[PDB]
RNA sequence: UUUCUCUUCAGAUCGCAUAAAUCUUUCGCCUUUUACUAAAGAUUUCCGUGGAGAGGAA
C-alpha cells in the first residue's frame, strides 16, 4: 500500500539539488515581514489592505469611517505629525494604534537572522573558513610570548585517558549536504515522512507568498492578491474533522456481484469511461423518444431538423444534463488528447503545453458556466496560476513563446472540485432518474 | 448650565445631533467648550418656555456651534441642508462638486465673505424615493403616457425647487440615475418579459406632440 | 559611496550645521557671508563644519541671508496688506508712518529708497491682480 | 467592428466577433474556432432564412448583437 | 524530585541558591531552562518540531515570542556531581524596555546570569546589562547559547571559533574594568564562570562536568588538575605527556581545541551526515545503544537525544552556580547594604544581615503576577530575614513609605503562599528565609515597589531605596475609552496593569486625559493588549504617541528676573544659565550626590566641574527630587552677610524650586541644565510677612521667569538603533536615517558572521516605527532595537510669532520647535498663546 | 465600448440587474 | 515479515491544502425564480486519514 518510509542521508540531497530549481533558497523566515498568514488574518480583522494584494471586504462590522469629526482625543492641533502612520505599523502590533480591535491576531517578531555558508561546490572541505564575515579578531594585546607558570604541577598533571576522538573519521566525509538538508524546512527537514497524494503536493504554493513581482503589470499582481485571497480564506474555514464512522465507497461494491476487479491500462479505462458516458446519454434521450438529437462525442449535443413546434419546450434541460455533458466532455477531452499523444501526436513538451491550454479551454471553451456559476472562482484562479507561472517560466531566453506550463495546480484545483462535487451530482440524479424511470 | 446640569465624567458630547454633510471637515468641532455652549443654551431656551405648552425635543432638534475650533457652520432649513464657511477667515477645503458657491458679498464694504455651499436634505430623498416606490408599484394597467407624466411632475418637483444642490449631492444624481433606470424597468420590460440589451430611449424622448412620452431626463442616456 | 553620499551628497550633518549657524547665530540679513564669518570665526560651533569647503559655506550663508530677506519682505507685504490706507495711488513717503508701527518694514531694510521700491512693487501686484479680477468679471458680463 | 452571438438553446451560446464587410465563410470559421465543431459542417438560420457561404455580412446588413439559430449539417 | 524533599531542602541551610537570568532577543534563556525542565520534570516531554517555552505562561509571549512576563522557576536539580543543591532561578526577556523591566527585577537574585549567541555576540542590551549589574554589585557567570548555530550554520573551523569565543571574552572583560574594578569577578575565562549551551539541541556542558565525564568513562583525578589549562595557550605534548605552555609542536591545537571543540565536531558530523553508516560506528564506541526505533527520527531530534545522553543530566552549571554565584547567607550584606535605606549600622541591618528565619522579618515584593481570575493578583517576593506562614499578618508598606510617615501602612492577612514553578505551583505552610513565595491576599495595598515587616515588634523598621531603571522612559500616550460612560472600569484596568508593569506610570494631566509612559513602541503594545483583553474589558480608544520633552537654557539671562513678594516685603531676583552637559549627567548617573561635605562638593566641583573656590563652597541646593540636573545658586556681596535669614527661608526657596521644575512654562514638563543663582533676595526679619505663603510661589515665579527669558530651548530625545544587517541593509538603513532625521554614529561590520552593526541615533519623534521601516525595506534582515539614552536640543527658538503651522505638514521649518510648543499646548490644555514673557517679566 | 467610460457619472458595469461580479482592476 | 476484509474510538494543522451544499445574519444586485457576489456563525456530504479485536495469502 506503500505507507511512509525511510530516507538516507545522500538521496534527499540529490533530490534537493534536482528541485532546486523549484524551491525557495531564501530560508530566514524573517523575510516575509508581515505578509505572513496572521498579518493577514489581522489585515483582515482591521479593515486594513496589506499593499500585498488581499483587499478584503471588512468582517461583519460594517463600520466605514468617521466615528467623529473633531474630538478633543483626535484634534489634528494638539498632535506632532513628525511622520506619518501607515497601514504597515498597524498591522505589525494593532493593539496600540488600532482603535477598537476586534478578531485579530498577533505575528512573531524573529530576529535571529538566519545565518549560512552557502558553499560554491562540494569540491571544497566541510568547515571551510569562507572569506566573508570579517577578520577572526585582529587582536594584538595577547602577550603571552614566555611559557607559563604551570609548569611544575603541569609535570605532575599527567593525562592518564586515551584521547577524544583520535580514531575519528577527521570530520570531514559527505556531511555538508547533511548540514545542508536541515535548512530545507518541509521536505528534506524530514527525513522519514508519511505516505503523502499526488494532488496534495502543490508546487507552486511557495512562490506566490515571497513577493514575486519586482515591476511586474497589474495582471500578475492582481493574480497573486486573488491566490492569497483564496490561501487566507482556505486557513479561516479550518476546523478539525472527526465524524462520518469512516464511510467508504467502492470497498462494499466487490463484495457483490456488481463489480469485478482489474487491472486495465489507463488510457483503455478512459476510452472505456468515455464510451460508457456516452451510451448512457443516449440511452437516457433514447428512452425519451426522442429521434432527432445527438451528442455526436465531443458532448456537444446538436440538433438535427429545427425542432420548434413543440419540440424546443421538451428538451430545455438547463440543470444537470448540461453539467453532465460539460464534465463528461472535459473528461473525454483529455482522455482522447493522451490517446493522440499515444496514437502519434506531436509527443513532446506539445503535449503538457496542450494540457495547460485544455485547464484554459475548461476555464473558458468548456460550457459549464450554465449549470455552475461558481465555477468562476476557481476559473479566476486558473487564470491567475497561468500568469504566475510565465512570469516564473517566461523569464530569460524564454520571453514571449508560448511556454508550455504544468498542470501541478490546475489538475489539482479540478480534482478538488470534482471531489467536492460529487455528490451533488448523486443527488440531482437521485431525484431526476425516479421521475424518468418512475413517475412525478 | 453645570449648576442645573453639570456633566463631569465628559458625558457632552454622546448624543448629538450631527449631520453627514461630510463629517470630516464640516461636522460640528466636538470640543469641549462648544458642546457645552450648545447643550446649554437649548436648555436654556426650553426653561423660558412651559414644558406643557411645547417643548423643543433635543432628539428632533440640532445645534451648530460656531469658534476658533469649530469653523464650519451647518443650517437645515425646511429644504436643503447649508454650510457657510467665510472665504479670508481661514476656509475649509470648498470642495465644490457642482458650481454652487454663493458670493456672499459684504452689504456695506462689497466683498467677498463666505460661500454658502447647499446639499439636499435626506427628508426630501426619502420623499423622492417614496415617490419613486408608488409609481413602480403603479402598475398592471396604467399607460406609460401617464407614468412618464408623473415622473415629469416628481422631478419639476425635484428639480427647479433646488437647482444650485441637485448638482451638488452627488448621492442626489447617482440615485436619479438609478431611480431613471428603475423607471425604465418595465418602461422596457412592461412589453416584454427580457430586458433587453442596447433599447435606446429614443422610444421615450420623443414628445407626445410627436406621438411618444416627453420623458424629460437628467440621466447620462447615451444615445 | 552610500556612505560619503549621506554625508557629502545629503558633511550633511555639517551641511545642517552651517544652515544652523546661519539661522542661530544669525537672524537679519543685512549680514553678509564675508562679514558674518569674521563675526562668527570666534564661535565653537562655526568650527563643526569644518569638514565643508568655504566656497559651500558663503554659498549656503548667501542663500540664508537671501531666505531672511524674503521672510523680511513678504512680512512688510503682509503688513501693508493690513494698510487700510494702501490704494492705487497710495504714496511710499507718506505710508512710511503707517509702517512704523509694523516691524516687518523697519526691520526688513534701513533702506528708504529700497522701501519706496517695495511700495511701487506691492502696488504693481494689486494692480495685477485687480486687472485680472476686472477681465474675469467682464468675461462673466453677459 | 461587430460581434454577433451565435445562440443556440442547447447549450451553445457563443459570442463571435465578425468583421465589417467579411464574408460568411470566415464567420464559420471563428464560429467552428470557438464552438468545437467542423468548418463546412456548421449551419445558420433564423427561421429557414438559411444564410449561405458566399453571400457577404453586410450583404444581410447584420449589425452588433444580430443573434443567429445555430444548427449542425 | 519530591516535594518533601523540597521542603526539606528549603529550611535545610544556605545552599540554595538565588539567580536571575539576563540575556537579549533570544540567546539562550527558554529554550535552555526547556532542558533543565525536562531534566527535572521528566514526564513534561518536549514537542519534536516545535521549540517548548515553559517561560511564557501567558499568550503575548505565545504569539509574539518576545517574552515579558519574568516567569521564575525553582527545581531540584541534582548537577553538582555527588551532592545536590537548590537553584531558584529567575528567567528574564531581552528586549530593552523588558531589559529595564528585567533590571529593576534584578535586585533579587544574588547573581547573575548572561546567555550570549555564540555567533551574534555582543548586543546593546549587554552593553547597558553589564554596565547596570556592576552598579548593583551582583555575581556574574557568563555562559554562551546557541552553539549548535556557529558549528553548523556557518561551518567554521576549531581555531577560528576559539579565536572567536576569546574575542567575545576580550570584549566582555573590557566592558567589566571599563564598568568598575572589581578584580575579583572580572577575568573569568576559565575559572568556572563560563558555561556553554546548546538549548535548541541540548549540547551544555563546562570544563569541570568535561573533566568529570572522561574521569567517569576512563580518566584521572578531576578537574582541579586537568581543566587549570585546557584553555588555550597550552597545547598538549604526548612526547612529555603532560600539557606544554612553553613552546610547543607545529601540529598540534589548544587543549579546547583538541579535547573539547574536536569530538564536539566530530560526533556533529557523524549525526548529521553519515547517520545511516557513521552512527553506530561512532556511538557504541562512546555513546548509548537507542534502539532502532529511536534512529527513525529527523536529523535535530536525534541529535538532541543523544548530546542529551552525552551530558546526560546537565551536571556542568550547579558545580559554578554554587561556586562564584554565593549563597544568600552570605550576598545579605551587599544586596542588603545597596538595597535598604539606611547603613549597615541600624539594628534592623545588622539583624537581617544573616539569613536568619527566627528574626526581624524583612520581606520584599517585586514583581506583581496575575491569576486566572484578573480580580486578584498575587506578589513575588524576595524573603530576606524571617519566616512566613499560612495566615500569618504583615505590615505592606510603600515607597513613600518612612519612619515618620505613617501613612503608606495597611495589615493584610497571608491567604495561600505558593511556589514559583510557572506551569505548577506547590502550596506551602512555612517559609525559612532566603526564599520566593507567590503571596495572596495582599493584592490591594501593594504599589510598584513594597516592603513588609512584622505587624508587631518590628518598629523602628526602615524600607528599601525605590529601584532604578538605567533606562528614562520618553514615550508619552493618551488612553481615552471608546464610550465615555466607561472610565471606571479602564481606570481599575489602568490602575491593575500599573500594577503589572513596573516600568510604567500612570497620570491625569489638567487637561484630563489618561496618559500612559512607555519604554518602547512593543511595550504599550503589550501593555494595552493586557489591558483591553484582561485588566479591562472594555472598548477603549488610542491616540498616536508624543515623546515627554523637557526644557533648557540656551545661554544666560538678559535681566534679573526680580519676583517680588506679595506683602512688599520680599524681592527675589534669580539669574539663570546653563552648565556642562557631562556635569549633568553625571548628577543624574548618580556620580556626584547631594549628601556630601562641603568640603567633598568643593573638591568634585573644583575637579570634575572646575568652579571656583568660593562658588563651589556657595552651594545652594540640589535640582527636583534630589535626582534631576537642577542646580540652585545663591551668592553675593549682601548674600554673603545676610544669608542666615534668607537660610531660615531657603528651605522653602528650594521646596518651591523643586516643585516649580516639575512642570515649566515652555510645555509643561520638566526643565533641565538649569544654573538657578539667587542674587538679590530681601529677606524680612518678621517671618509672619516673611513666612511661607511669600517664600514658594515668589519663588517659583522668579524660576520662571528666568527660564523663560534666558533664550529657552526644548530637548527631545535621541534613540540608540543598533541594527546587525548584511550591507545592503546598511545602504537601506542609512537611506532610512537620512529620512528619518539620523544622524550615523558608527557602523563596522561585526565579525563571527556577515551583520554589519549600523550603531546611529533616532529621535523619538521619527521614532514611531524604526524596526518597522528597517524591517520592512530590508527585506527582513534589519531586526534593530532602540534605546532612549541621550537627550538633545533641538534647533528651534520657539519665542518669535511668525511661524505657524497651519495646515498639516510635518513642520520641516526649524519652527519644528514652535511647532511642538503648540501641539504640547493644545494636547494638554494650557494656554496656547505662551506670551507669559511679559506678564512673568515683574518689572521693577 | 465605442463609448468613452470615463464621462459616466461614477462607473456602468452593467444596468442588466445582474450586476453579480465586482472588479476593475484598481489595485 | 506483507496485504484484504469492519463492527469500533478520533478534537493530533486527524489532511504543512482546501471542495461543495443546507440554515441563520450582513452587503451588492435585482424584472419573477433558479443560477449569483463577498463577510460572520453553525450542521452535514464527498477525496480521505489516524489507532485497536477477530477472520482470510506468501
Ligand atoms: O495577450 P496578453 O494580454 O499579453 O496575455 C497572454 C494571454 O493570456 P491573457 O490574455 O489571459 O493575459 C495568452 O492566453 P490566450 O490568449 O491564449 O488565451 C497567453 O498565451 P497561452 O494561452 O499560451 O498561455 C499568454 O501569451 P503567451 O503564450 O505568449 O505567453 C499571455 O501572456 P503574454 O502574451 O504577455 O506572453
Ligand atoms: N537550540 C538553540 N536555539 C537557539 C540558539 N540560539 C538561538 N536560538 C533560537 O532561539 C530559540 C530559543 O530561544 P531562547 O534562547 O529560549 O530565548 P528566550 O529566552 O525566549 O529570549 P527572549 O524572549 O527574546 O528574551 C531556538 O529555538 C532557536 O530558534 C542556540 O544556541 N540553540
Ligand atoms: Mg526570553
Amino acid at each position: 500500500t506503500y505507507q511512509r518510509w525511510q530516507f538516507t542521508l545522500p538521496m534527499m540531497s540529490t533530490l534537493y539539488r534536482l528541485a532546486n530549481q523549484l524551491l525557495t533558497d531564501l530560508v530566514d523566515d524573517n523575510y516575509f515581514y508581515l505578509f505572513d498568514l496572521k498579518a493577514f488574518f489581522t489585515s483582515k480583522a482591521l479593515n486594513m489592505a496589506i499593499p500585498g494584494g488581499p483587499k478584503f471586504e471588512p468582517l461583519v462590522r460594517d463600520i466605514n469611517l468617521q466615528d467623529e469629526d473633531w474630538n478633543e482625543f483626535n484634534d489634528i492641533n494638539k498632535i506632532i505629525i513628525r511622520q506619518p502612520i501607515r497601514t504597515e505599523y498597524k498591522i505589525a502590533f494593532p493593539y496600540l494604534y488600532n482603535n477598537l480591535p476586534h478578531h485579530v491576531h498577533l505575528t512573531w517578531y524573529h530576529t535571529p537572522n538566519v545565518v549560512f555558508i552557502k558553499t560554491e561546490d562540494p569540491d571544497l572541505p566541510a568547515f571551510y573558513f569562507d572569506p566573508l564575515i570579517n577578520p577572526i579578531s585582529h587582536r594584538h594585546s595577547v602577550k603571552s610570548q614566555e611559557p607559563l607558570p604551570d609548569d611544575d604541577e603541569e609535570f605532575e598533571l599527567p593525562e592518564f585517558v586515551e584521547p577524544f576522538l583520535k580514531d575519528t573519521p577527521l570530520y570531514t566525509d559527505n556531511t555538508a549536504n547533511g548540514i545542508a538538508l536541515l535548512w530545507a524546512p518541509r521536505p528534506f527537514n524530514l527525513r522519514s515522512g508519511r505516505t503523502r497524494r499526488a494532488l496534495d503536493i502543490p508546487l507552486v504554493k511557495n512562490w506566490y507568498r515571497e513577493h514575486c513581482p519586482a515591476g511586474q503589470p497589474v495582471k500578475v499582481r492582481v493574480s497573486y492578491q486573488k491566490l492569497l485571497k483564496y490561501y487566507v480564506l482556505n486557513a479561516l474555514k479550518h476546523r478539525p474533522p472527526k465524524a462520518q464512522k469512516k464511510r467508504y465507497l467502492f470497498r462494499s461494491f466487490k463484495a457483490t456481484k456488481f463489480f469485478q476487479s482489474t487491472k486495465l491500462d489507463w488510457v483503455e479505462v478512459g476510452l472505456q469511461v468515455c464510451r460508457q458516458g456516452y451510451n448512457m446519454l443516449n440511452l437516457l434521450i433514447h428512452r425519451k423518444n426522442l429521434n432527432y438529437l445527438h451528442l455526436d462525442y465531443n458532448f456537444n449535443l446538436k440538433p438535427v431538423k429545427t425542432l420548434t413546434t413543440k419540440e424546443r419546450k421538451k428538451s430545455r434541460f438547463g440543470n444537470a444534463f448540461h453539467l453532465c455533458r460539460e464534465v463528461l466532455r472535459l473528461t473525454k477531452l483529455v482522455v482522447d488528447s493522451h490517446v493522440q499523444y499515444r496514437l502519434g501526436n506531436v509527443d513532446a513538451f506539445q503535449l503538457a503545453d496542450g494540457l495547460q491550454y485544455i485547464f484554459a479551454h475548461v476555464g473558458q471553451l468548456t460550457g459549464m458556466y450554465r449549470y455552475k456559476y461558481k465555477l468562476m472562482r476557481q476559473i479566476r484562479m486558473c487564470k491567475d496560476l497561468k500568469h504566475l507561472i510565465y512570469y516564473r517560466f517566461n523569464t530569460g531566453p524564454v520571453g514571449k513563446g508560448p511556454g508550455c506550463g504544468f498542470w501541478a495546480a490546475g489538475w489539482r484545483v479540478w480534482l478538488f472540485f470534482m471531489r467536492g462535487i460529487t455528490p451533488l451530482l448523486e443527488r440531482w440524479l437521485g431525484n431526476l432518474l425516479a421521475r424518468q424511470f418512475e413517475g412525478r | 448650565y453645570l449648576t442645573e446640569h453639570p456633566d463631569p465624567n465628559n458625558e457632552n458630547i454622546v448624543g448629538y445631533n450631527n449631520k453627514k454633510c461630510w463629517p470630516r471637515d464640516a461636522r460640528m468641532r466636538l470640543m469641549k467648550h462648544d458642546v457645552n455652549l450648545g447643550r446649554a443654551v437649548f436648555w436654556d431656551i426650553k426653561n423660558r418656555l412651559p414644558r406643557s405648552v411645547t417643548t423643543v425635543q433635543w432628539e428632533n432638534s440640532f445645534v451648530s456651534v460656531y469658534s476658533k475650533d469649530n469653523p464650519n457652520l451647518l443650517f437645515n432649513m425646511c429644504g436643503f441642508e447649508c454650510r457657510i464657511l467665510p472665504k479670508c477667515r481661514t476656509s475649509y477645503e470648498e470642495f465644490t462638486h457642482k458650481d454652487g458657491v454663493w458670493n456672499l458679498q459684504n452689504e456695506v464694504t462689497k466683498e467677498r465673505t463666505a460661500q454658502c455651499f447647499l446639499r439636499v436634505d435626506d427628508e426630501s430623498m426619502q420623499r423622492f424615493h417614496n415617490r419613486v416606490r408608488q409609481i413602480l408599484m403603479a402598475s398592471g394597467s396604467t399607460t406609460f403616457t401617464k407614468i412618464v407624466n408623473k415622473w415629469n411632475t416628481a422631478l419639476i418637483g425635484l428639480m427647479t425647487y433646488f437647482r444650485e444642490a441637485v448638482v451638488n449631492t452627488q448621492e442626489l444624481l447617482d440615485l436619479l440615475v438609478k431611480c431613471e433606470n428603475k423607471i425604465q424597468t418595465r418602461i422596457k420590460i412592461g412589453l416584454n418579459s427580457k430586458m433587453p440589451s442596447r433599447f435606446p430611449p429614443v422610444v421615450f424622448y420623443t414628445p407626445k406632440e410627436l406621438g411618444g412620452l416627453g420623458m424629460l431626463s437628467m440621466g447620462h442616456v447615451l444615445i | 559611496t552610500k556612505e560619503i553620499d549621506r554625508e557629502r551628497e545629503q558633511r550633511e550633518e555639517a551641511i545642517q550645521n552651517f544652515k544652523a549657524l546661519l539661522s542661530d547665530m544669525v537672524r537679519s540679513s543685512d549680514v553678509s557671508w564675508s562679514d558674518t564669518r569674521r563675526t562668527l570665526r570666534k564661535d565653537h560651533r562655526w568650527e563643526s563644519g569644518s569638514l565643508l569647503e568655504r566656497e559651500e559655506k558663503e554659498k549656503l550663508f548667501n542663500e540664508h541671508i537671501e531666505a531672511l530677506t524674503k521672510k523680511k519682505r513678504e512680512h512688510f507685504r503682509q503688513l501693508l496688506d493690513e494698510t487700510s490706507a494702501i490704494t492705487l495711488t497710495s504714496t511710499w513717503k507718506e505710508v512710511k508712518k503707517i509702517i512704523k508701527e509694523d516691524p516687518r518694514c523697519i526691520k526688513f531694510s534701513s533702506s528708504d529708497r529700497k522701501k519706496q521700491r517695495e511700495f511701487e512693487e506691492y502696488i504693481r501686484d494689486k494692480y495685477i491682480t485687480a486687472k485680472a479680477d476686472f477681465r474675469t468679471l467682464l468675461k462673466e458680463t453677459k | 467592428m461587430i460581434e454577433v452571438v451565435c445562440n443556440d438553446r442547447l447549450g451553445k451560446k457563443v459570442r463571435v466577433k465578425c468583421n465589417t464587410d467579411d464574408t460568411i465563410g470566415d464567420l464559420k470559421k471563428l464560429i467552428a474556432a470557438q464552438t468545437g465543431t467542423r468548418w463546412n459542417k456548421i449551419v445558420l438560420k433564423k427561421w429557414y432564412t438559411i444564410f449561405k457561404d458566399h453571400v457577404s455580412l453586410g450583404d444581410y446588413e447584420i449589425h452588433d448583437g444580430m443573434n443567429l439559430e445555430l444548427y449542425y449539417q | 524530585y519530591e516535594m518533601d524533599f523540597l521542603a526539606d531542602l528549603m529550611d535545610n541551610s544556605e545552599l540554595i541558591r538565588n539567580v536571575t537570568l539576563c540575556g537579549h532577543l533570544h540567546h539562550g534563556k527558554t529554550c535552555f531552562v526547556d532542558c533543565l525542565i525536562e531534566q527535572t520534570h521528566p514526564e513534561i516531554r518536549k514537542r519534536y518540531d516545535q521549540d517548548l517555552c515553559y517561560t511564557d505562561i501567558l499568550f503575548t509571549e505565545q504569539e509574539r515570542g518576545v517574552g515579558i512576563k519574568s516567569t521564575p522557576v525553582t527545581v531540584v536539580l541534582p548537577d553538582t556531581k555527588g551532592k545536590s543543591y537548590l537553584f531558584n532561578i529567575m528567567d528574564t526577556p531581552g528586549h530593552v524596555n523588558f531589559s529595564d523591566e528585567v533590571t529593576a527585577g534584578l535586585r533579587i537574585s544574588d547573581g547573575v546570569v548572561l546567555f550570549i549567541d555564540a555567533a551574534e555576540g555582543v548586543m546593546l542590551n549587554t552593553e547597558r546589562l553589564i554596565k547596570h549589574a556592576v552598579q548593583e554589585r551582583l555575581a556574574v557567570t557568563v555562559c554562551i547559547n546557541k552553539i549548535d548555530r556557529l558549528i553548523l550554520e556557518l561551518k567554521l573551523p576549531p581555531t577560528d571559533a576559539y579565536y572567536k569565543l576569546r574575542h567575545i571574552v576580550d570584549e566582555v572583560n573590557g566592558l567589566i574594568s571599563m564598568y568598575s574594578t572589581d578584580e575579583n569577578l572580572i577575568l573569568s575565562p576559565l575559572l568556572g564562570n563560563v558555561c556553554f549551551s546548546s538549548s535548541q539541541y541540548s549540547i551544555c556542558f563546562t570544563l569541570g562536568s568535561f573533566a568529570k565525564i572522561y574521569a567517569d568513562t576512563f580518566g584521572d583525578i578531576n578537574y582541579q588538575e586537568f581543566a587549570k589549562r585546557l584553555w588555550g595557550d597550552i597545547y598538549f605534548n604526548p612526547k612529555t605527556r603532560k600539557f606544554t605552555k612553553k613552546a610547543p609542536t607545529s601540529s598540534s591545537q589548544r587543549s579546547f581545541v583538541e579535547f573539547i571543540l574536536e569530538p564536539l565536531y566530530k560526533i556533529l558530523a557523524q549525526v548529521v551526515g553519515d547517520v545511516d553508516t557513521s552512527l553506530p560506528r561512532t556511538l557504541d564506541e562512546l555513546g548509548i545503544h537507542l534502539t532502532k526505533e529511536e534512529l527513525k527520527l529527523n536529523i535535530r531530534p536525534l541529535l538532541r537525544l543523544v548530546c542529551k545522553k552525552f551530558f546526560g543530566e546537565f551536571t556542568g552549571f550547579v558545580d559554578m552556580c554554587v561556586q562564584h554565584i554565593p549563597s544568600p547567607k552570605v550576598g545579605a550584606k551587599p544586596k542588603i547594604e545597596h538595597t535598604y535605606t539606611g547603613g549597615v549600622d541600624s539594628d534592623l541591618g545588622e539583624a537581617m544581615s544573616d539569613c536568619d528565619p527566627d528574626g526581624p522579618l524583612m520581606c520584599h515584593t517585586t514583581k506583581m503576577y496575575s491569576t486566572d481570575d484578573g480580580v486578584q493578583f498575587h506578589a513575588f517576593g524576595r524573603v530576606l530575614s524571617g519566616t512566613i506562614h499560612a495566615g500569618q499578618p504583615v505590615k505592606v508598606l510603600g515607597e513613600n513609605y518612612t519612619l515618620e510617615d505613617e501613612e503608606d501602612s495597611q495589615i493584610c492577612t497571608v491567604g495561600r503562599l505558593w511556589i514559583s514553578v510557572a506551569r505548577y505551583h506547590i502550596e506551602v505552610n512555612r517559609v525559612p528565609a532566603g526564599n520566593w513565595v507567590l503571596i495572596e491576599g495582599v493584592d490591594q495595598p501593594i504599589v510598584k515597589t513594597a516592603t513588609i515587616t512584622e505587624p508587631r515588634g518590628n518598629e523602628e523598621a526602615q524600607i528599601f531605596r525605590p529601584l532604578k531603571f538605567n533606562t528614562t522612559s520618553v514615550i508619552k500616550i493618551a488612553v481615552e475609552p471608546v464610550n465615555p460612560s466607561e472610565l471606571p472600569k479602564m481606570l481599575d484596568g489602568l490602575r491593575k496593569v500599573n500594577k503589572s508593569y513596573p516600568s510604567l506610570t500612570t497620570k491625569v494631566e489638567e487637561s484630563g486625559e489618561h496618559v500612559i509612559l512607555g519604554t518602547g513602541e512593543l511595550y504599550l503594545d503589550c501593555v494595552m493588549h493586557d489591558l483591553r483583553k484582561m485588566y479591562s474589558e472594555i472598548d477603549i480608544k488610542v491616540a498616536d504617541p508624543v515623546v515627554t520633552f523637557c526644557e533648557t537654557v540656551v545661554e544666560t539671562s538678559s535681566l534679573k528676573c526680580f519676583a517680588e513678594t506679595p506683602n512688599k516685603k520680599n524681592k527675589i531676583t534669580m539669574i539663570a544659565e546653563p552648565l556642562e552637559k557631562g556635569l549633568a549627567e553625571d548628577i543624574e548617573n548618580e556620580v556626584v550626590q547631594i549628601t556630601w561635605n562641603r568640603k567633598k562638593l568643593g573638591e568634585f566641583f573644583q575637579t570634575k566641574y572646575d568652579w571656583d573656590l568660593l562658588a563651589a563652597r556657595s552651594i545652594w541646593a540640589f535640582g527636583p527630587d534630589a535626582t534631576g540636573p537642577n542646580i540652585l545658586v545663591d551668592d553675593t556681596l549682601p548674600s554673603e552677610v545676610d544669608k542666615a535669614l534668607l537660610g531660615s527661608v531657603k528651605d522653602s526657596i528650594v521646596q518651591g524650586f523643586q516643585w516649580g521644575t516639575r512642570e515649566g512654562p515652555l510645555c509643561d514638563e520638566l526643565i533641565r541644565n538649569v544654573k538657578f543663582k539667587i542674587l538679590d533676595a530681601v529677606v524680612a526679619q518678621e517671618p509672619l510677612h516673611r513666612g511661607g505663603g511669600q517664600i514658594i510661589p515668589t519663588a517659583r515665579r522668579v524660576v520662571y521667569s528666568a527660564f523663560l527669558m534666558a533664550t529657552p530651548r526644548l530637548m527631545e530625545p535621541y534613540y540608540f538603533v543598533e541594527v546587525q544587517a548584511p550591507a545592503d541593509c546598511v545602504s537601506a538603513v542609512y537611506t532610512v536615517l537620512a529620512r528619518r532625521r539620523g544622524h550615523v554614529t558608527q557602523d563596522a561590520p561585526i565579525p563571527g558572521s556577515p551583520l554589519y552593526t549600523i550603531k546611529a541615533f533616532i529621535p523619538a519623534i521619527d521614532s514611531f516605527g524604526f524596526e518597522t521601516d528597517l524591517r520592512t525595506h530590508t527585506q527582513g534582515q534589519a531586526f534593530s532595537l532602540s534605546v532612549f539614552h541621550h537627550w538633545q536640543i533641538v534647533p528651534g527658538d520657539p519665542l518669535d510669532k511668525s511661524i505657524v503651522i497651519r495646515p498639516l505638514e510635518p513642520q520641516p521649518a526649524p519652527h519644528l520647535a514652535r511647532e511642538f510648543m503648540i501641539k504640547t499646548r493644545r494636547r494638554k490644555g494650557l494656554s496656547e498663546d505662551v506670551s507669559i514673557s511679559k506678564f512673568f517679566d515683574d518689572p521693577m | 465600448d465605442h463609448f468613452n467610460k470615463t464621462i459616466l457619472p461614477k462607473v456602468m458595469q452593467v444596468k442588466n440587474f445582474g450586476r453579480s461580479g465586482r472588479t476593475k482592476y484598481t489595485h
